[PDB]
């Protein structure tokens, strides 16, 4: 006897990891209110969620 | 005898004439008491980010 065969398949995966799953952008813009400028511009800033 | 007779780095004159940082507390303007900062650290929350 003779057997002949043939097929095909398709896959399709998603790999995520838990602890650094994304990465944020944050567009800020600083400005002077008080009476002197001031060179070189350093702030620190946060980032609170809740 | 001494120059700075708390151990502090301002001196007699210094201290008592308040000729040094005006943040200071008017208390450190004695030479008998120490201009010295005591600064400690208190944890409020923790985040566990699990890999």
């Amino acid at each position: 006897a003779v057997q002949d065969s043939n097929g095909e398949s398709w896959n399709t995966g998603l790999s995520i990891n838990k602890g650094e799953s994304a990465y944020i952008n944050a567009n800020v813009r600083y400005y002077n209110t008080g009476t002197a400028p001031m060179y070189k511009v350093t702030p620190t800033t946060n980032l609170v969620l809740d | 005898l001494e120059s700075n007779t708390a151990g502090d780095p301002y001196t007699d004159y210094e201290k008592a004439s308040g000729s040094f940082d005006k943040a200071i507390k008017t208390e450190a303007r004695d030479p008998l008491v120490a201009a010295y900062p005591i600064v400690g650290v208190g944890m409020e929350k923790l985040i566990i980010s699990t890999n």
